[PDB]
C-alpha cells in the first residue's frame, strides 16, 4: 500500500494570497494523482486529475503539477468559496490511497465575540435536567476560552463546546458552550455565569444571570 | 452521472452492512464505467473500500477483501456494496461514487460523480428521537440592535440531525453547531438566529428539527421571555 | 569481384567473391508510443471529422487491448519483465524528456529505449482545452493528428493480423531515421554500423517487431534486430546438377549428383553450411546469412571441389538411374545436364541460338547469353557482370562400373557407395 504525505497539514492565508499544497508519494506514481476539495458536509468534488488536468468546471486559479514522487497544487488567488479542505490521492497501484489533507483557512482581522447566555426553558426543567447555553458570536481568530462561574465557583466537566467552520460570507466563526446540571443542583444556586478570554477583548468578558 | 445512496444509518454490530446506489445518466454496463465505493472514518480521511466494474469484475481493498461484496443490478441501475461481521470501527460516512472515461488505457481513479453518503453508525444502542427546548432571547442576548434566540437539540441518537429555521424561508444569521456526543450515549447540537430586537413579539421563529433515523420531526416555538 | 568455376568433372560449379555477414546474435529495443486516456467527449464541419479520427483512436486502443488476451526467445522474454508491475512505470520515468533511454529491467537487462511518437502531449495540450468551446476553424490542427493517428492504426492492424509478431519491420514500426539512428546507437563496430546502414532494407527482413503491452497509456513492441558477428569472411555458393552415363540403351544408364548444395561461409577457422534457401538474402557481392540454420563443418569440406576422391573428406552424392534433362541457373551462367533425345540449347536476344549442348553435363557463361532451353523450359540467366572459369575434366560417372552401382542411394557419400560396390563385386 502506497503512503501519501501532504504538506501542509493546515494553512491560513489572505484572501487574494498564492496558495501551495505539496503532495509526495511513497514511490513513484507517475502522472496518475488526483487532488480534492471537500467542504463541511458535503461530498468531496474532483479539481485536478491525471497530475494538472484541470476538471471542467473548476475556475482557472486552481493549477496542477509534478510528476513520480512529487506533486502539488496551487491556488492563484485564494478566494472565500475556498475555504475546504483538500486530499490528494493516487491511482497507479490498486488499492488506490488518498494523504491525510490539508485544512484551510482564511486569514482576517481579529474581531470580538459576541457574547451571549441563555438559561434553561422551564419546559426542560420539567424533564428533571438543565442546560445553559452560552453563545460566542462571530469572533476570529478560532482560539478562544470560556469558563462557567456558578455562584462564582468555577465548573469543570459538566461543559461541552462546540465551533461551527469557519463562515465563508465574514471569515469568522462561532462557539457555543452548555452547561448540564440536574434540576436540584440548579435550583439550589443563583448566579450562572461564563466567562469569555479572546484575543479582541482588552479584558475578559462575563455575561450572567440570576433566579437558578 | 448523478447518485443517490440508500442505506440504514444505524446497524447493529457482528451484522452485514447493505448499501445501494442507483445511478442515472449513464447506463451500469455502459464503457469503462468502474462504480466505486468510499469511506470517511468520523474526523479522518478518506478510505478506498473497491469497485466493480461495467463487466463486473470486482476488486476490493485488501483489508476488508473477507468481509466484502459488491454486486450489479442493471435492471434498476444500481450497484450494490455488502460488509460483513461490522464492527464499531467500520462507523463512517459511506461514499457512492463513480470513475468513467472514453479512452481508458489507465486505472480509472479520478471520482468526478460522487453520492450524498450515508451516515453509518455502528453501535448495540438503539435509536432516539430527540428532545427540542427553546432558547429564548431576552435582555442577555440582546446586544444593541440584534438579538440572538435558537433552540436545543438534546438526547439524541445517531446521527445526523437536519435543522430548519421557519420551514426555510429565514436562513440568514442562522449558525448551526456540530453535534456533540454527552457523556451518556446520546448527542446534543444547538442551532442559533441573529434577528433584529425590534422584531421580536411581532414575527414567528420555529425550530425546525428533522431526525430520519427515528421518524421525528420536532417544531418548537421560540419566543421573548 | 564475383567469380565463378564450373567443374566438368563433378557437373557443379563454385560461385566465389563474396563477403559474408553472419547474424550471430539479436539486439532487443523496445519501442514505446506514448498514448493517452481521454475522459470525456462532447460537442460544425471541421470539429465533426476531428471526432472522427478520436472513434479511429479510440476503436484501436481497444483493439490492441483485446489483442493482448526459437528466433524470437530473446524479444519474448523482454515482454514477459514488461507485464511486471512498475516495470512500464520505469519506462515513462526515463524517457519522460528524452526520446533515447537505456533501461535496466528487473531482471538485470539492460535494453535501449526509444519514444517514437507522442500521441499523450499532443492530446492533452492541444485538443483537450477543446473538447469540454467546439469550434476548431483551422486545418492545420486537424491534419497532424490525421498524421500521427495513421501510424497508430497501421501499426494496431500489422500486429491484428499478425499474432502480434511481425517481420519484416515495416516503417511504420520503425521509420528510416529511426532505425538509422537506433544502428548508430548500438554496441558494434564502426564496420557493422556502416554495413547495416548501407542494406537497410535486409535489415528490415531478419528483424521481428513483437507486441507486448499496452498498459498505463503507453504501448510498447519490441524489435529484434540482428548482430551481425561474422563480417568480410568469404563465402561461396555450390551449384550441382546431375551427372548421368549418356549410353544409346534407355534405362542402362546411371547418375551421380553432389548433394549439399548451398551457401558456404568462412567462420571462426571452419565452415558455415546453411543447408535451407532462403535464409540467405544477396546483396550486390555481401551475403546476409542466419546461424541457427548451419551446420559447422570442417574447412577441409573444400576439397570436395577441387578433388572430389580426397582420403581427408567423405563427399556426399546421391545415385540414381533417373537421366531425366534440366539445368541450374547459377550467378554467372547456366549448367545444362542434357540426356537423352532432348533438345537443349542456350540462345541470344538478337543473335539467336549460339550454343547447341550435346549429351552430358555442360556449363555455358552469362556473356553473350541471354536465355537457356532444355526441352519446353525456357530459363532466364542472370545478366551479373564477373569472369567464369570452365575447369575440364572427365565426368567422374565414368570411373564407375554400371554393373555394382547403388543406384537406390539418396543420402550417401562415396566412401559408402564404395563399401557397397566392394561387397556387390565380393558375391560375384
Amino acid at each position: 500500500e502506497i503512503v501519501m504525505t501532504q504538506s501542509p497539514s493546515s494553512l491560513s492565508a489572505s484572501i487574494g494570497d498564492r496558495v501551495t499544497i505539496t503532495c509526495q508519494a511513497s514511490q513513484d506514481i507517475s502522472t496518475y494523482l488526483n487532488w480534492y476539495q471537500q467542504k463541511p458536509g458535503q461530498a468531496p468534488r474532483l479539481l485536478i486529475y491525471g497530475a494538472s488536468n484541470l476538471e471542467t468546471g473548476v475556475p482557472s486559479r486552481f493549477t496542477g503539477s509534478g510528476y513520480g514522487t512529487d506533486f502539488s497544487v496551487t491556488i492563484s488567488s485564494l478566494q472565500p468559496e475556498d475555504i475546504a479542505t483538500y486530499y490528494c490521492q493516487q491511482y497507479q497501484y490498486l488499492p488506490y490511497t488518498f494523504a491525510p489533507g490539508t485544512k484551510v483557512e482564511i486569514k482576517r482581522t481579529v474581531a470580538a465575540p459576541s457574547v451571549f447566555i441563555f438559561p434553561p426553558s422551564d419546559e426542560q426543567l420539567k424533564s428533571g435536567t438543565a442546560s445553559v447555553v452560552c453563545l460566542l458570536n462571530n469572533f476570529y481568530p478560532r482560539e478562544a476560552k470560556v469558563q462557567w462561574k456558578v455562584d462564582n465557583a468555577l465548573q469543570s466537566g459538566n461543559s461541552q463546546e462546540s465551533v461551527t467552520e469557519q463562515d465563508s460570507k465574514d471569515s469568522t466563526y462561532s462557539l457555543s458552550s452548555t452547561l448540564t446540571l440536574s434540576k436540584a443542583d440548579y435550583e439550589k444556586h443563583k448566579v450562572y455565569a461564563c466567562e469569555v478570554t479572546h484575543q479582541g477583548l482588552s479584558s475578559p468578558v462575563t455575561k450572567s444571570f440570576n433566579r437558578g | 452521472v448523478q447518485l443517490v445512496q440508500s442505506g440504514p444509518g444505524l446497524v447493529k454490530p457482528s451484522q452485514t452492512l447493505a448499501l445501494t446506489c442507483t445511478v442515472s445518466g449513464a447506463s451500469i454496463n455502459s464503457d469503462n464505467y468502474y462504480w466505486t465505493w468510499i469511506r470517511q472514518r468520523p474526523g479522518g480521511g478518506l478510505e478506498w473500500i473497491g469497485h466493480i466494474s461495467y463487466t463486473g469484475n470486482t476488486y476490493y481493498t485488501p483489508s476488508l477483501k473477507s468481509r466484502l461484496s459488491m454486486s450489479l443490478e442493471t435492471s434498476q441501475s444500481q450497484f450494490s456494496l455488502r460488509l460483513t461481521s461490522v464492527t464499531a470501527a467500520d462507523s463512517a460516512v459511506y461514499f457512492c461514487a463513480a470513475c468513467g472515461a472514453y479512452v481508458l488505457i489507465s486505472n480509472c481513479g479520478w471520482f468526478d460523480s460522487w453520492g450524498q453518503g450515508t451516515q453509518v453508525t455502528v453501535s448495540s444502542a438503539s435509536t432516539k428521537g430527540p428532545s427540542v427546548f427553546p432558547l429564548a432571547p431576552s435582555s442577555k442576548s440582546t446586544s444593541g440592535g440584534t438579538a440572538a434566540l435558537g433552540c436545543l437539540v438534546k438526547d439524541y441518537f445517531p446521527e445526523p440531525v437536519t435543522v430548519s429555521w421557519n420551514s426555510g424561508a429565514l436562513t440568514s444569521g442562522v449558525h448551526t453547531f456540530p453535534a456533540v456526543l454527552q457523556s451518556s450515549g446520546l448527542y446534543s447540537l444547538s442551532s442559533v438566529v441573529t434577528v433584529p430586537s425590534s422584531s421580536l413579539g411581532t414575527q414567528t421563529y420555529i425550530c425546525n428539527v428533522n431526525h430520519k433515523p427515528s421518524n421525528t420531526k420536532v417544531d418548537k416555538r421560540v419566543e421573548p421571555k | 569481384n564475383i567469380t565463378e568455376e564450373f567443374y566438368q568433372s563433378t557437373c557443379s560449379a563454385v560461385s566465389k567473391g563474396y563477403l559474408s555477414a553472419l547474424r550471430t546474435g539479436w539486439y532487443t529495443s523496445v519501442i514505446t508510443i506514448e498514448l493517452s486516456n481521454i475522459k470525456e467527449n462532447k460537442c460544425d464541419a471541421k470539429v465533426k471529422l476531428i471526432k472522427q479520427e478520436l472513434d479511429k483512436y479510440k476503436n484501436a486502443v481497444t483493439e490492441l487491448q483485446l489483442l493482448m488476451q526459437s528466433a524470437i526467445a530473446s524479444g519474448v522474454a523482454v515482454c514477459k519483465v514488461l507485464h511486471l508491475e512498475g516495470e512500464v512505470n520505469k519506462i515513462k520515468s526515463a524517457l519522460l524528456s528524452t526520446n533515447k533511454a537505456v533501461v535496466s529491467l528487473s531482471n538485470g537487462v539492460s535494453v535501449l529505449t526509444f519514444k517514437v511518437l507522442d500521441l499523450k502531449n499532443y492530446i492533452d495540450k492541444q485538443l483537450l482545452p477543446i473538447l469540454n468551446s467546439c469550434s476548431i476553424s483551422n486545418i492545420e490542427t486537424v491534419i497532424e493528428f490525421q498524421q500521427k493517428n495513421n501510424r497508430l492504426l497501421e501499426i494496431t492492424r500489422e500486429f491484428s493480423v499478425n499474432a502480434g509478431v511481425t517481420t519484416p519491420v515495416s516503417t511504420y514500426m520503425l521509420t528510416n531515421s529511426e532505425l538509422l539512428s537506433l544502428i548508430n546507437d548500438m554496441p558494434i563496430t564502426n564496420d557493422q554500423k556502416k554495413l547495416m546502414s548501407n542494406n537497410v532494407q535486409i535489415v528490415r527482413q531478419q528483424s521481428y517487431s513483437i507486441m507486448c503491452i499496452i498498459k498505463e497509456e503507453v504501448l510498447a513492441y519490441v524489435v529484434q534486430l540482428p548482430l551481425y558477428g561474422v563480417i568480410d569472411t568469404p563465402c561461396w555458393k555450390l551449384h550441382t546438377s546431375p551427372l548421368c552415363t549418356t549410353n544409346t540403351k534407355e534405362g542402362s544408364n546411371i547418375c551421380l549428383t553432389r548433394t549439399d548444395r548451398g551457401w558456404y561461409c568462412d567462420n571462426a577457422g571452419s565452415v558455415s553450411f546453411f543447408p535451407q534457401a532462403e535464409t540467405c538474402k544477396v546483396q550486390s557481392n555481401r551475403v546476409f546469412c542466419d546461424t541457427m540454420n548451419s551446420l559447422t563443418l570442417p574447412s577441409e569440406v573444400n576439397l570436395c571441389n577441387v578433388d572430389i576422391f580426397n582420403p581427408k573428406y567423405d563427399c556426399k552424392i546421391m545415385t540414381s538411374k533417373t537421366d531425366v534433362s534440366s539445368s541450374v541457373i547459377t550467378s554467372l551462367g547456366a549448367i545444362v545436364s542434357c540426356y537423352g533425345k532432348t533438345k537443349c540449347t542456350a540462345s541470344n536476344k538478337n543473335r539467336g541460338i549460339i550454343k547447341t549442348f550435346s549429351n552430358g553435363c555442360d556449363y555455358v557463361s552469362n556473356k553473350g547469353v541471354d536465355t537457356v532451353s532444355v526441352g519446353n523450359t525456357l530459363y532466364y540467366v542472370n545478366k551479373q557482370e564477373g569472369k567464369s572459369l570452365y575447369v575440364k575434366g572427365e565426368p567422374i560417372i565414368n570411373f564407375y562400373d554400371p554393373l555394382v552401382f547403388p543406384s537406390d542411394e539418396f543420402d550417401a557419400s562415396i566412401s559408402q557407395v564404395n563399401e557397397k560396390i566392394n561387397q556387390s563385386l565380393a558375391f560375384i
